[PDB]
């Protein structure tokens, strides 16, 4: 989610995505948890046994029986925890996340309730302001000619500096706004 | 603020105008590869995969999280289609062939035994239910100036 | 070994039994760096303008105009009379109307025989 | 009827002796006096007509068609009044001039005792369309659409011409109600047949019928709001009160020659609300809903009973409200976003509450669910057609399950989901906009209390 | 002066005050739904009137009291039909609904519009009265669309996600579908019966044809989710607990079997679609409780259950019993809202989570849930002397003792048989085995307002079906002799069920596995249909309508025949005209061919 995805994924990371996989979908298959344990202390034997190879072909012919047998046995209501991407609550509280900007269309009146919160925004969009500046410039000299080719972003690297496109991130609304 | 040379076009012939097409949309021009020439007003569009929006990856971090969409790339002919409110080209874990058989072959039968089931009823061993004033003649339909057939019930 | 998965239209190909992705080169290798630099590009360019300060309004996208564009008003110069495309717009023109006609014409001609004829039992049939 | 007309002529030189910043609200006032004071023609008898003067007359179909046109006019001087902006004080008078002599032009169409003064009137509401369209459209397509917003139209209306005047040199009159009293059966001649076709193709072409419905999408799109709201509110209304009026001298003809009408209606219904699935802009998503009811109502109208022409004048009504909201609604996000694309704006809901209010309120009369006017027209067409024939009901049913389908489509792809994270420019509604909104759809909620103001001559 | 008509009035507009009252203050306090909740409870004990005048005497009235537009002969007037139905009905649905509301009153109290919620609630309450008491068609079309309309906003509360919009749209997709049927009925009978009020109906029609009767069946199948069009309701599922334990468990989804119980009087003198009606309803409950036998989403199961139940409700119309299809609607009202009211709280108390996997030991963790979870299976499942067995037993009793399918019999007892078998799988895999959820422990049942709304549907499915059996007058003849071992049929087969589904579910703790069967990969997916039925049809509707449509004719074809040709022959015509050189000799030798040509021809 927040790490920036590679160009490709290695044989570890598929293999390693693998094991992850099996191992919860055995957990949706075996539900008790000593059955579950068994089984996948025997799923990671089967896994280490091969852990050694070195013939590439070897191993890229493996990985691939493997993935063809996930495929066949994959149990096909597997378990999903409620906020993850096929969860009963994936996406529930997105109608209750607000952005920050409306608070700018916000009558005086309203305003005038919290005073506090509308004065350290202030101070806020103010840090945000000179921020972008620096950030420009910084984002254009660090950048390799051509344009950038991994959209991993540089840290701030003199004192005063925030790091680059940083407003969006910082300024999310909330995981539960309310 | 896009120009006319930004907007889609004719069909390209030339490798030279397709790799100009290539460019326009974002993309490789081993990537690019347009609708066939026929007589479809295709003209000059990408023909990207026929894959559904569903099925793009839930947890990268897109300009369109609800979508699945970024920002400049190029969007498939028929986005509209594919929107996770509408048709899915998801990998299933059964073949679609298979769920095809299954699912005609259960319908099937059950219509084929509901038949049946029509053809040799299930009752009980008894005579039909007997109603005292003539199979009770006024009371359903009347005409009382008829006198309809007497219908005698028998004791046992 | 276990019973082979059928990808379909509407039940495509897993990611993970794609056969392309096993048969890696050096040439793959590059377009798939190539493709993250596009990608790349293009998500810079969105950040550069989404997170100004001064940025006060829609951020115009090419891509979005492209397809509506090409969705709408680029059908027709880029259409050409085709044995495909004569057949397609005749029978899916014409041949839906014929066919309704037909089927109301003749359920409309034996509802006026049968009215001829006085069998059709248009008792407390009032309200037209 | 004059007691209408003059106040409508005298909004011209009150307007142009007005001040440079009171020409909106003495227009909006005086157009609401004007609508007030015509709702008193909704005073019908049983009998005949309200005969005023040998040049106008009165009709329960005309007086609800006439009451709609004197309300649009306030509803399109507030919608107006946001884009026109920063123009001159002249080409703002002139615009607010083209709408009223669009609406006397109408008013005095639908009373117009004489085919000939009709078709006079019914051909002059064409040029301040034409000059509303290309003049303070806003795409380069705008010049476009008029010609077709034009052209269709005459190639229509001219042979309507001639059948009228060659009706006069054989009948002695135009007037409708020697024309009612003296009709005549017209026998099955090749000469008769071609004279039928001269009487309908004109009001056909403005409906518009299915397959003669290109300006239409063209005209909607690249109008402005008042434009918009003009044209499918009233405009389109004015083919099914002509057809309404002609189809009594063209009996027993009707009954043969109907068929390709019905056809092209019936399945060209569902062709246009399957587009409505379809279809990447709001406006052109109204226009071919807008298609689909005017189909409704042509099937109606050539089945010619008396629960036809009731549902066809109830779903006329409904129609004419239902599509100006909706304009009003999409021109509301327009102002906005400035895009007119559907997936753009995503998710205002949380952003826009009592307009997504509106938008639900406008799609469930859309979609036509009871006790609505529009379910009211719906069902009492639909149940005509039965009686036609048994064999309509799978085409109705599609076409009120594709209705409903594209209207929930329209209000979730734009109101639910999650908001466009770029768009930062969504304003809070303005009093005018909710304002124009209530207007537009407290009338209808209110008519459904009294169906009989609407449900034409033949109740 | 006779308060029957003034009572049973009052309840139905006493419901609508809190609407009227959603644009003063209290809507925006945090009293409002406490509001709501006092206002049905009200609603409900005045409305306990009627019932108490109709078990006297059998009390009927028609109350025509508003009269709206009239159609030359047709005259279509406000009209409320106050019979055994409506009058039985009415205090169940409010005692169902408080239960509801003041469940919902902890169940949603995080959520930030909790009054409007209530509100929403409470216009399907409205719209549901509306349905059951209407007199005329178009009153029950009202009805009809406004419980749906009320569903789509319910099912789509969480309006950001996508699944919740998806689920919302299909299910006014079928409930369309089941529209269609309904106006079908309609058209047929104001043009054949001259009306849409019941009385002429039934007055006119001694033998009903089959086209009014198909298109009622359609409707009931549409709304209450039979095979054809069954997916929506474990779809509606997405919505938040008090919407699918009040709507789409006990309350909105008997709807269309009321039509058929309302419409009972012209089905008893059709007989083909009583045998279509007693097919589906055979169908409809066997593949629902299938696939309710191998779901793991709690409130998955359940709504299996209840589409299974009003497949037996169906099979009980046609066999021509809608006085026992009415009571059993009564009945399992109460136990099945109390089974989500239990499902509910093992949500709440779990942080959210829904899957039975990862809920463990909670016999004694909560154990009030637990109780009302236990009498609510066994009401479900039919235990002798609860409330599910005044209605159920006698189901099963009328369907072996009549002259029906052998297949739809068969079917209707492997259901019950099943039906036991998702009540254990439930109770095995929700309560008894170790803990399954994650270490830290938030369970807590100790809020009056759970306990209250839950022991109020607890006490009613302990002793609702003796108490409303024995006070209803008989309205049909009973089946007072049986084989000894038919009467005792559904306590075989439920315990049958039993065991074998317990005895399958204790083969889990083996440690031993092997991958699943084709029958369970089939029971799973749904038979497959969702799959299949979501993306072919769809797709090939969707793919068309830009293809053909939008594309091929409208901006290609219409444009070439009609506007472009004329454009393109002008065009060429105007070159041919205006291209002339400037040189007099061309045109004086046209001048002499046309002056020659002139000439001649004329004489
Ligand atoms: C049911 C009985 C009601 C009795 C009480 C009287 C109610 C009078 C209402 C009159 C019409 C409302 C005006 C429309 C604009 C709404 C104004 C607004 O913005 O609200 C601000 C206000 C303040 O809220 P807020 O927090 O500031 O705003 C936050 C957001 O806006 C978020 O706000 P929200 O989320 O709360 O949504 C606003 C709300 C309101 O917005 C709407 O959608 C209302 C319009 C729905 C109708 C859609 C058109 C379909 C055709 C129906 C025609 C019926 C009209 C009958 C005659 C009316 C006379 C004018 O929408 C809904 O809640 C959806 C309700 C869906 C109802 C569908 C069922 C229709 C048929 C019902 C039966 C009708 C015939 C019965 C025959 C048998 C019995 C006699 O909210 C309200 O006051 C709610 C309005 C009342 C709810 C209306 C629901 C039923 C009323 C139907 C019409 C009258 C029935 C007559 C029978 C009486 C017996
Ligand atoms: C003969 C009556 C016994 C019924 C069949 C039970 C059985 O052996 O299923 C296991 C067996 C294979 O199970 P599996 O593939 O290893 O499932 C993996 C785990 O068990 C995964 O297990 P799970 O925890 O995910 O789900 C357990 C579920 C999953 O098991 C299933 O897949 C159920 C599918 C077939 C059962 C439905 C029968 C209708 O099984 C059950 O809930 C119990 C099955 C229902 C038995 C109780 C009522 C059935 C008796 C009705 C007929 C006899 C009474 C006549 C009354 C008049 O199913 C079959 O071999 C099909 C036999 C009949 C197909 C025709
Ligand atoms: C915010 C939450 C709610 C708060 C408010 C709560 C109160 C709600 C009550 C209001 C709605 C509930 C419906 C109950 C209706 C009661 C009034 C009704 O019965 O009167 C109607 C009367 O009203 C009219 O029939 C309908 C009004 C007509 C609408 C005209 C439109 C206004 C002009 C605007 C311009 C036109 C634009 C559209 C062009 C076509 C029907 O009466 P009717 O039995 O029949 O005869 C009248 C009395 N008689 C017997 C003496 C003759
Ligand atoms: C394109 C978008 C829509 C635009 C509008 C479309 C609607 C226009 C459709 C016109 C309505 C019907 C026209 C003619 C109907 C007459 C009945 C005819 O169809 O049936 C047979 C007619 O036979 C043949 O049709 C004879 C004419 C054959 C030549 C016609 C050309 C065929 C295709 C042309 C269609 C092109 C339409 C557009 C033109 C630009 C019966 O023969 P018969 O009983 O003995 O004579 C009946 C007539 N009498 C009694 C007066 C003598
Ligand atoms: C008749 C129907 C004709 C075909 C209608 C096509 C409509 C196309 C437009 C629909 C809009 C797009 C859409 O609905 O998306 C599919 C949408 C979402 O899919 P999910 O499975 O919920 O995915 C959730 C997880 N992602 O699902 C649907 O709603 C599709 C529903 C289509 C129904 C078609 C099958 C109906 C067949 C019924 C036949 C039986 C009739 C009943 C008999 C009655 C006898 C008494
Ligand atoms: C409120 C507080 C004030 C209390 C004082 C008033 C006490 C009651 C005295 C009222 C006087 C009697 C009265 O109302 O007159 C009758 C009058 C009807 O007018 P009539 O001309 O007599 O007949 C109708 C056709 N012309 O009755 C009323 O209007 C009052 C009650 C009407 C019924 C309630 C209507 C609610 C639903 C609104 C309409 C919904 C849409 C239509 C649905 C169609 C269904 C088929
Ligand atoms: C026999 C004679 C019959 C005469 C019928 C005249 C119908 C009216 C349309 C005539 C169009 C003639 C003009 C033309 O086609 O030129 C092509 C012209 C070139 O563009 P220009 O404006 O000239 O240049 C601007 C850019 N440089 O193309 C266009 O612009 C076409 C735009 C307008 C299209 C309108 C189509 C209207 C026709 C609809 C169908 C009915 C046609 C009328 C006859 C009906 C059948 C009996
Ligand atoms: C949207 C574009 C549509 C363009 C127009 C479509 C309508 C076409 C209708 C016909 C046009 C002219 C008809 C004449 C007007 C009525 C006059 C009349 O009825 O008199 C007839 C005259 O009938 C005619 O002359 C008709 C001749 C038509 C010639 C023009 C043909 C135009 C194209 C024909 C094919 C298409 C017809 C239908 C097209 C529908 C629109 C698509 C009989 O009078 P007499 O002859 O004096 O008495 C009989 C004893 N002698």
């Amino acid at each position: 989610a927040f790490s920036a995805p590679a160009a490709y994924l290695t044989h570890q990371q598929k293999v390693l995505r693998l094991y992850k996989r099996a191992l919860r979908h055995l957990e949706s298959w075996c539900v008790h948890r000593d059955k579950y344990r068994y089984f996948a202390c025997l799923m990671r034997a089967r896994f280490d046994e091969h852990k050694n190879e070195k013939d590439m072909v070897k191993a890229t012919q493996l990985l691939r029986q493997a993935e063809e047998e996930f495929w066949y046995g994959q149990h096909p209501q597997p378990y999903i925890f409620p906020e993850s991407p096929g969860g009963t609550s994936y996406e529930r509280y997105e109608c209750y996340k607000v952005p920050e900007w409306c608070l700018d269309d916000w009558h005086p009146s309203e305003k005038a309730m919290y005073p506090d919160y509308f004065a350290k925004r202030e101070q806020w969009k103010r840090l945000r302001r000179e921020s972008w500046e620096r950030e420009v410039k910084q984002l254009q000299e660090e950048t390799p000619p051509g344009g950038p080719r991994t959209e991993a972003l540089p840290p701030a690297r003199k004192e005063g500096d925030l790091p680059p496109l940083w407003w969006h991130i910082v300024t999310r609304p909330r995981e539960r706004p309310m | 603020h896009v120009t006319k040379d930004m907007f889609p076009g004719p069909y390209p012939k030339t490798p030279e105008e397709r790799a100009a097409a290539a460019k326009k949309y974002n993309m490789r021009v081993e990537d690019y590869e347009p609708y066939p020439d026929d007589g479809m007003g295709y003209g000059d569009y990408p023909k990207l995969p026929d894959r559904s929006q569903q099925e793009r990856d839930p947890w990268y971090d897109w300009d369109h999280p609800d979508l699945r969409l970024n920002w400049g790339e190029p969007i498939h002919w028929d986005l509209d289609m594919y929107i996770r409110n509408r048709v899915d080209t998801s990998p299933t874990p059964v073949s679609w062939n298979t769920m095809c058989k299954h699912l005609f072959g259960f319908v099937a039968f059950m219509l084929f035994m509901f038949w049946v089931g029509e053809i040799y009823p299930s009752y009980q061993p008894v005579g039909p239910k007997q109603y005292p004033y003539n199979d009770l003649y006024l009371e359903r339909g009347g005409d009382p100036t008829k006198e309809p057939e007497p219908v005698v019930h028998y004791e046992i | 070994s276990f019973p082979k998965y059928k990808p379909s239209r509407l039940a495509t190909l897993p990611a993970t039994l794609d056969p392309a992705e096993y048969d890696i080169s050096p040439e793959t290798r590059k377009a798939q760096a190539e493709r993250l630099a596009i990608r790349s590009r293009l998500k810079r360019e969105y950040l550069l303008q989404y997170n100004d300060p001064n940025r006060l309004g829609v951020i115009e996208d090419p891509a979005l105009i492209r397809w509506t564009y090409a969705r709408s008003a680029n059908i027709y110069p880029n259409f050409r009379p085709t044995p495909k495309t004569s057949l397609l717009g005749a029978l899916f023109g014409i041949g839906p109307l014929f066919f309704w006609y037909y089927v109301f014409k003749t359920d409309r001609d034996k509802k006026e025989k049968l009215i001829q004829e006085g069998k059709l039992d248009q008792t407390f049939n009032i309200s037209y | 009827m004059l007691k209408i007309i003059i106040p409508t002529t005298m909004l011209l030189p009150m307007t142009w002796m007005s001040k440079h910043n009171m020409i909106w609200i003495n227009a909006t006032v005086h157009s609401l006096l004007i609508s007030l004071i015509s709702l008193s023609l909704l005073n019908q008898l049983g009998e005949n007509s309200l005969n005023f003067s040998l040049t106008f007359f009165s009709d329960s179909l005309s007086a609800p068609l006439l009451v709609l046109t004197t309300w649009l006019l306030p509803l399109m001087l507030m919608a107006s009044q946001s884009h026109l902006s920063k123009e001159t004080t002249t080409r703002k008078k002139l615009y607010i001039t083209m709408l009223i002599l669009l609406q006397l032009f109408l008013i005095m169409t639908f009373t117009a005792t004489e085919l000939i003064l009709f078709y006079i009137l019914f051909e002059a509401t064409l040029v301040p369309t034409l000059i509303i369209i290309t003049r303070w459209g806003n795409q380069t397509e705008r010049l476009n659409a008029g010609l077709y917003f034009l052209f269709y139209t005459l190639a229509g209306s001219l042979p309507l011409l001639v059948a009228l005047v060659y009706i006069q040199n054989t009948t002695g009159s135009l007037n409708f109600l020697i024309i009612h009293y003296w009709s005549h059966p017209l026998s099955n001649s090749w000469s008769n047949i071609f004279m039928w076709l001269a009487c309908i193709m004109a009001f056909m072409v403005k409906m518009p019928l299915y397959g003669l419905h290109l300006w239409l999408p063209k005209a909607h799109v690249e109008a402005p709001i008042a434009g918009s709201m003009v044209l499918a509110a009233v405009l389109l209304k004015l083919g099914g009160y002509g057809m309404m009026r002609i189809t009594t001298i063209l009996n027993p003809l009707t009954n043969y020659m109907a068929y390709p009408f019905l056809m092209l209606s019936m399945w060209g219904m569902i062709m246009t609300s399957s587009i409505c699935l379809r279809q990447t802009d709001l406006k052109s998503l109204i226009a071919y809903s807008s298609v689909s009811h005017m189909a409704l109502v042509i099937v109606a109208i050539m089945i010619q009973t008396p629960w036809s022409f009731m549902g066809a004048t109830a779903l006329m009504i409904a129609h004419g409200l239902t599509s100006s909201m909706l304009f009003c609604l999409a021109n509301t996000n327009y102002e906005r976003v400035h895009s007119r694309t559907m997936i753009l704006a995503r998710g205002l809901q949380t952003l826009l509450p009592l307009m997504a209010t509106w938008w639900l309120v406008a799609s469930l009369t859309n979609l036509a669910l009871p006790p609505s006017i529009n379910l009211i027209g719906e069902l009492f067409i639909i149940t005509a057609s039965f009686s036609w024939s048994n064999i309509t009901i799978i085409l109705m049913g599609m076409n009120m399950m594709i209705t409903a389908l594209y209207s929930l489509y329209m209000l979730i792809t734009t109101q639910r989901g999650k908001y466009t994270h770029h768009i930062n420019n969504i304003k809070p509604s303005f009093t005018r906009e909710n304002a124009l909104m209530a207007l537009h759809i407290l009338p209808l909620l209110l008519l459904t209390l009294n169906p009989k103001m609407i449900l034409g001559p033949l109740y | 002066m006779n308060p029957f008509a003034s009572l049973t009035l009052t309840t139905l507009t006493i419901l609508t005050i809190p609407i009227m009252m959603s644009n003063s203050n209290i809507y925006k306090t945090n009293l409002y739904p406490n509001y709501v909740k006092t206002t049905v409870s009200y609603a409900f004990t005045l409305s306990l009137v009627p019932l108490l005048m109709f078990m006297h005497t059998g009390q009927e009235m028609i109350i025509s009291n508003w009269h709206w537009m009239t159609l030359q002969t047709v005259e279509l007037s406000l009209s409320f039909k106050m019979d055994y139905f409506s009058v039985m009905f009415i205090p169940v649905a409010l005692f169902v609904t408080w239960s509801i509301m003041e469940f919902s009153m902890w169940y949603m109290h995080s959520d930030p519009f909790i009054n409007r919620f209530f509100k929403y609630l409470l216009l399907f309450l409205i719209t549901m009265m509306i349905l059951v008491t209407a007199n005329n068609l178009f009153q029950l079309f009202i009805g009809w669309e406004g419980v749906g309309i009320m569903s789509f906003l319910l099912i789509g509360w969480w309006h950001g996600r996508t699944d919740a919009n998806t689920a919302a749209l299909q299910a006014i997709l079928y409930n369309r579908i089941g529209d269609i049927g309904f106006v079908l009925s309609m058209a047929w009978f104001l043009t054949h019966s001259n009306a849409w009020d019941l009385q002429q109906i039934f007055m006119l029609n001694n033998e009903c044809p089959n086209m009014p009767l198909i298109g009622l069946l359609l409707a009931a199948a549409g709304k209450s989710a039979q095979f054809g069009l069954h997916p929506w309701l474990p779809s509606a599922m997405e919505g938040p607990t008090p919407v699918s334990a009040l709507l789409h468990s006990s309350t909105m989804v008997v709807a269309g079997v009321f039509l058929l119980i309302r419409f009972y009087p012209l089905m008893e003198t059709n007989k083909l679609v009583q045998t279509m009606t007693l097919c589906l309803g055979a169908i409809t409950t066997l593949f629902t409780a299938l696939c309710a036998i191998t779901q793991n989403d709690i409130k998955k199961i359940v709504a299996f259950s209840t589409s299974s139940q009003l497949g037996l409700m169906m099979v009980t119309i046609g066999i021509n019993q809608p006085h026992l299809a009415f009571l059993h609607i009564c009945m399992h009202a109460f136990f099945k809202a109390m089974l989500f009211m239990c499902s509910g709280s093992i949500i709440h108390s779990l942080n959210d989570e829904q899957d039975i996997r990862k809920m463990g030991g909670l016999y004694k963790a909560m154990p009030f849930t637990t109780t009302a979870l236990i009498i609510g299976s066994l009401a479900l499942t039919g235990m002798p002397y609860l409330t599910g067995f005044y209605s159920k037993d006698l189901i099963i009793e009328a369907v072996n003792m009549s002259y029906t399918n052998a297949w739809a019999l068969l079917m209707t007892l492997i259901a019950t048989s099943l039906t036991a078998a998702y009540s254990t799988r439930i109770i095995f895999f929700a309560f008894l085995g170790k803990p399954r959820f994650p270490p830290l422990v938030l369970i807590n049942e100790n809020n009056p307002l759970l306990i209250n709304s839950i022991k109020r549907l607890l006490i009613g499915s302990i002793f609702a079906g003796f108490i409303i059996s024995n006070n209803i007058p008989p309205m049909t003849v009973p089946n007072t002799t049986m084989p000894l071992y038919m009467k005792m049929t559904a306590l075989i087969v439920t315990i049958m069920g039993f065991m074998l589904a317990l005895e399958l579910n204790n083969t889990t703790y083996y440690l031993k596995f092997k991958y699943p069967s084709q029958t369970y990969k089939f029971s799973n997916m749904l038979g497959y249909y969702p799959s299949i039925m979501h993306r072919l049809p769809t797709y090939h509707n969707l793919s068309m309508s830009q293809k053909s449509a939008s594309s091929l004719l409208d901006l290609i074809w219409l444009e070439t025949i009609l506007p472009k040709t004329t454009s393109f022959i002008q065009m060429k015509m105007s070159i041919m005209v205006s291209n002339q050189k400037g040189l007099i000799k061309l045109y004086f030798l046209s001048f002499l061919i046309t002056i020659m040509i002139s000439m001649t021809l004329f004489n």
